[PDB]
RNA sequence: GGAAUACUGCCAGCUGGGACUGAGGACUGCGACGUAAGUCAAGGAUGCUGGCAUAAUGGUUAUAUGCCGCCCGUCUUGAAA
RNA sequence: AAAUAUGUAAGAAGUCCUUGUUACUUAAUUGAACGUGGACAUUUGAAUGAAGAGCUUUUAGUGGGCCAUUUUUGGUAAGCAGAACUGGCGAUGCGGGAUGAACCGAACGUAGAGUUAAGGUGCCGGAAUACACGCUCAUCAGACACCACAAAAGGUGUUAG
RNA sequence: GCCCUGAAAAUGGAUGGCGCUCAAGCGUGUUACCUAUACUCUACCGUCAGGGUUGAUAUGAUGCCCUGACGAGUAGGCAGG
RNA sequence: GGUUGCGGCCAUAUCUACCAGAAAGCACCGUUUCCCGUCCGAUCAACUGUAGUUAAGCUGGUAAGAGCCUGACCGAGUAGUGUAGUGGGUGACCAUACGCGAAACUCAGGUGCUGCAAUCU
């Protein structure tokens, strides 16, 4: 629940004479430790199958690591969340290099605005949006013109020592 | 701080010297902690404990106790302790021999076992011939025997004894002592 | 005046300060409202199982 | 004014099963009870006689008598700060042979069996009960099972 | 020690031998804002498996 | 480490033994404590702030 | 295709700075290193040097300074009231 | 038809074989109780703990209670009256909540060094005017559990959907 | 979501106060730092427990000696002074 | 395997309707002197097993049959709930963490099992 690694969390029921060799199931998800991450595996999967983990076993957990973590790229985030009168589905976008950091601005980017914790949100799919005007939200469709270039107006040099013989300047 | 279990600093509920003060028992102390501390020997470290007693945890060994012990099989011929002082009883006619370590003996039970070719030591006596108290039958008197105890439960259906200061009819003999005088006990 | 009229409040607390024990037990115990035909043969069953092993000392 | 009868708050105690009412079969009336029995107690409201006290409803004890009629149990009950023995005069219509005890016999009947085979074989027995232990280390495989992955799913009112 | 890490016959009685262990406090801090919530929900108290290591190792 | 490269190398997933052995620090000091996990809590020995003992993991554990 | 590195963990790997303590008072214990005689950081500090005399230092006291401290006794679920 | 609670059992006072007693009981040396004699001790019959277990006698105070979470009755309600389990206050200081019986943290011999809890770190005040992404402009902003309240209803303010 | 309206009481006043507006406000996350009579190590007092020891051998045998653990307190109980 | 007598568990056995039933048994059935009971030889009692009949009882078979039983990753890991927080929220109330976990619903299978004794193509 805070920096964000991505795990792949495989899991199945237990084995019954009956049925020795159940299906095995599989989540992505986004904690911060693995601890967290086989918990949140339980969650979900008590919703969608009729089991506990008292009656069943995680098979594997592994780390997804970015693929190319150098390159910049559009995501599609799909979300359920609580708010606190109803609940809701959403889609957002959001730039960045990779998935687990898009995932942490939009954990704080919910916080932000609907005020949701991170307990009240299900992270539905998330995705990089292939060709570039299928982004919709403009918030980033704003960043992907041509020899895109701003100034930043306004520096704040930070200070050192409390006081300074001379009167400070926001020029960048 | 402490979820204790146990109540702290408790005390061993257990007497640790006479709480008498006869030096002459001070000393039959002296001796015998010396005793059961440097042996094994168990009949040291049970007469030791034993002289720390009270009167009441004391009561007497009688003369007709120690011959009908006697008559144990394998036993006739053993030299009977008795950690507190021996009395005499005039029921027993044949008295046998043997000898006897006590801490006092009355007047008679000293005639009685002496008349009958026997002897009276004294524990530190005792203490020499068995260092590790061979040979010895240890023999205690009846504790429950006592008039105290006899008013000890004392409650409906108990059947124990009331304090009364003086008995008859006319005593707590009538309402709740019959049916017909309401109930019983 | 009115005053507070019942609780159960801090009674097991008192209860198990040096208390519950168990109900203490022994081989042989009460023969308390056992059936008094039965006893009475009980009473002569052991009697005679009693002779009989003194008969076997001789 | 309040009122603490004897039967009280036994309304569904004493019940009978749904679609049990009615004469109460013989099989109650052929088990046989000896002493040191360890019975159950559950009250049979249609026989009223021989009842116990609704208190022993629920509760298990030992034989200590057994008459034309009825066993004598003892219960040990708690009143304040210690358990007081209880002596209960119940009819068999009320009165059961505890399993849990027949396993025990059943068991013991086994570790006698179990300890023979292993004198008449000089080897180690390991009689007492084990808990029920974590686990050892398995290989599950994906020859026909490739891990289908599943994902959280939208809102949607169904009403 | 190896009678206790592979578990075995005596760790009973090799265990019960052991007195409690007397740890500190963390050198170091515990890591999170309050320690009375769930490992899994920010911090302290349940299984938090082998992250023990690096906590106890504080205390020792 | 070589039974899990083995296992993924033909196309399964080693899944490890449970672990038999935990060690348990208490953290919670000693008011306000229900009484049944006091009692538990005892019964390991942790009767004491920051004091910690090994348990044996076993269902009945 | 062959590497690096991050992250995590391990070392009975090697080292610098700072702080508090020095209980015990012959010897007896477990070791360590030595080819050896012996040596040692191994069941609790020693060594070297220096300072102090109407004094260094310590005790009491007054005052100031920082922080903190409501009136006791009592009855009461509750008192500075 | 739960959950939480709740009874009992997990062995030497046991298991087995042989055959003794009696006036009870049986058609019946059949049973029933209680025994003799023989055999079975590595885990002897799950876990964990045990700071020892058992036991007697006797006497003080007390016999106005109150509070919190949860369950819960009366009442429009109450800092109201009244029960359930537990933990507290009372009897108890210490650190935090400015303050305060009851919250949180933690219970106390005289001390040194370290580390922390709950709570804090612009200045009062010990401790980053720290780092990071948003949000918000109030001619009545807002600023931390217990807690020192705010509601229906509205807004072409602004944000995300 | 935040902000605005809805929103009226009597001495002059209270996010604790000052004051704070890309906060010193609201939501969330990362580290570091401050600090209880609590935790860890050590000295000392006491209490409790376990042990050694007057074997011929100067001055306490209710003593000397070694070891572990513990220490809140009204009403009240006992003890040592 | 039928059938009967005495049963055990007491619907997988009961309910409704339609058929089917060799052999033995059971049954219906014939009779009223006798013991015996009736307003009534209908029930009850006695007598013959002789005059008759499987019509009924009884036994099975059928039925998208009523009921009842069994299952199920059917609904539902839902409802409820033990424990946790200086969690959200003005509140009503709600989310999360470690646990336990149903009812209805839906569908699927089923419709007596069995002991003792006797007897039968
Ligand atoms: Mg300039
Ligand atoms: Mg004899
Ligand atoms: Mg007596
Ligand atoms: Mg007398
Ligand atoms: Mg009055
Ligand atoms: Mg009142
Ligand atoms: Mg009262
Ligand atoms: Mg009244
Ligand atoms: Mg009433
Ligand atoms: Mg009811
Ligand atoms: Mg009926
Ligand atoms: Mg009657
Ligand atoms: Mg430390
Ligand atoms: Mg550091
Ligand atoms: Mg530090
Ligand atoms: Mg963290
Ligand atoms: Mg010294
Ligand atoms: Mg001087
Ligand atoms: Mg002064
Ligand atoms: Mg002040
Ligand atoms: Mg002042
Ligand atoms: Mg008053
Ligand atoms: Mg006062
Ligand atoms: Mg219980
Ligand atoms: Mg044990
Ligand atoms: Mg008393
Ligand atoms: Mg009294
Ligand atoms: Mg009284
Ligand atoms: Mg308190
Ligand atoms: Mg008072
Ligand atoms: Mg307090
Ligand atoms: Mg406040
Ligand atoms: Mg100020
Ligand atoms: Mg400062
Ligand atoms: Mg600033
Ligand atoms: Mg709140
Ligand atoms: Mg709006
Ligand atoms: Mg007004
Ligand atoms: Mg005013
Ligand atoms: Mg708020
Ligand atoms: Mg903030
Ligand atoms: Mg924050
Ligand atoms: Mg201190
Ligand atoms: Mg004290
Ligand atoms: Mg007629
Ligand atoms: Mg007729
Ligand atoms: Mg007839
Ligand atoms: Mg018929
Ligand atoms: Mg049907
Ligand atoms: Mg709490
Ligand atoms: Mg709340
Ligand atoms: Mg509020
Ligand atoms: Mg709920």
């Amino acid at each position: 629940m805070a920096h964000f690694k991505e795990y792949q969390v495989i899991g199945r029921r237990l084995p019954t004479e009956s049925v020795p060799e159940p299906k095995l199931f599989r989540m992505r998800i986004f904690a911060s430790n693995e601890v967290i991450a086989k918990s949140r595996y339980w969650y979900f999967l008590q919703k969608l199958h009729k089991v506990k983990k008292a009656s069943g076993e995680i098979v594997s957990i592994n780390q997804i690591n970015e693929a190319h973590p150098t390159k910049v790229k559009n995501f599609g985030v799909w979300v359920r969340y609580d708010s606190r009168s109803g609940t809701h589905n959403m889609y957002k976008e959001i730039r960045d290099v990779s998935r687990v950091a898009a995932v942490e601005t939009l954990y704080q980017d919910m916080a932000a605005r609907h005020r949701a914790r991170f307990r009240s949100i299900h992270i539905l799919k998330v995705a990089e949006i292939e060709k570039t005007a299928d982004v919709k939200r403009q918030y980033v469709k704003q960043f992907l013109t041509k020899d895109l270039k701003f100034p930043l107006p306004h520096r704040v040099q930070k200070s050192t020592k409390t006081f300074s013989y001379k009167r400070p300047s926001t020029f960048y | 701080g402490i979820d204790h279990t146990s109540k702290q600093h408790k005390r061993s509920g257990h007497r640790t010297a006479p709480k008498s003060d006869n030096v002459y028992l001070k000393l039959l102390v002296k001796l015998y902690t010396f005793l059961a501390r440097r042996t094994d020997a168990p009949f040291n470290k049970v007469v030791l404990k034993a002289l720390f007693l009270s009167k009441i945890n004391r009561p007497p060994v009688s003369v007709s106790r120690i011959a009908r012990a006697l008559k144990q099989e394998g036993a006739a011929n053993k030299t009977v302790v008795v950690v507190g002082t021996v009395t005499d009883d005039a029921r027993i006619f044949e008295f046998p021999k043997t000898t006897v370590a006590a801490l006092r003996f009355t007047a008679g039970a000293r005639a009685k076992i002496v008349k009958a070719g026997g002897e009276c030591i004294t524990l530190d006596q005792l203490a020499v011939r068995a260092p590790k108290g061979q040979n010895t039958l240890i023999l205690r008197g009846p504790r429950n025997s006592r008039e105290a105890v006899r008013h000890f439960g004392m409650g409906p259906h108990k059947g124990k004894a009331p304090r009364i200061l003086s008995t008859g009819r006319k005593f707590e003999r009538a309402r709740g002592r019959r049916r017909s005088k309401g109930f019983k006990v | 005046a009115k005053s507070k009229n019942h609780t159960a409040h801090n009674q097991t607390r008192k209860a198990h300060r040096n208390g519950i024990k168990k109900p203490k037990t022994y081989k042989y115990p009460s023969l308390k409202g056992v059936d008094p035909k039965f006893r009475r043969n009980h009473k002569h069953a052991l009697h005679g199982t009693a002779k009989a092993l003194a008969a076997a000392k001789k | 004014g309040k009122s603490h009868g004897y039967r009280s708050r036994t309304r569904y105690m004493f019940q009978r099963d749904f679609r049990k009412h009615g004469a109460v079969h013989l099989s109650t009336y052929l088990k046989v009870y000896k002493v040191g029995d360890i019975v159950d107690i559950k009250a049979n409201g249609s026989i009223q006689k021989g009842m116990p006290h609704k208190f022993y409803q629920g509760k298990t004890g030992v034989v200590y008598n057994v008459t034309k009629s009825s066993v004598g149990v003892i219960i040990n009950k708690m009143v304040g700060n210690r358990y007081l023995e209880k002596r209960l005069n119940l009819r068999v219509e009320h009165i059961k042979h505890s399993k849990c005890r027949q396993e025990f016999l059943e068991r013991v009947k086994a570790n006698a069996a179990k300890r023979a085979e292993a004198k008449a074989q000089g080897v180690a027995v390991q009689l007492k009960r084990q808990p029920a232990q974590p686990r050892e280390s398995r290989i599950v495989s994906t020859e026909g099972n490739v891990p289908q992955t599943l994902a959280p799913v939208p809102y949607e009112t169904f009403i | 020690i190896h009678e206790i890490i592979t578990v075995g016959p005596h760790f009973k009685q090799a265990n019960n031998f052991l007195w409690p262990f007397k740890l500190s406090n963390p050198s170091g801090g515990w890591g999170v804002p309050r320690k009375f919530k769930h490992f899994i929900q920010g911090g302290s108290f349940g299984n938090r498996e082998e992250f023990i290591n690096k906590l106890v190792k504080s205390m020792n | 480490i070589q039974a899990k490269r083995d296992a993924k190398a033909a196309g399964s997933y080693y899944v490890e033994a449970q672990h038999k052995l935990v060690f348990v620090v208490r953290i919670k000091g000693i008011n306000k404590i229900p009484p049944k996990p006091r009692k538990v809590l005892q019964l390991l020995r942790l009767t004491r702030i920051n004091s910690g003992t090994f348990v044996k993991v076993t269902k009945a554990t």
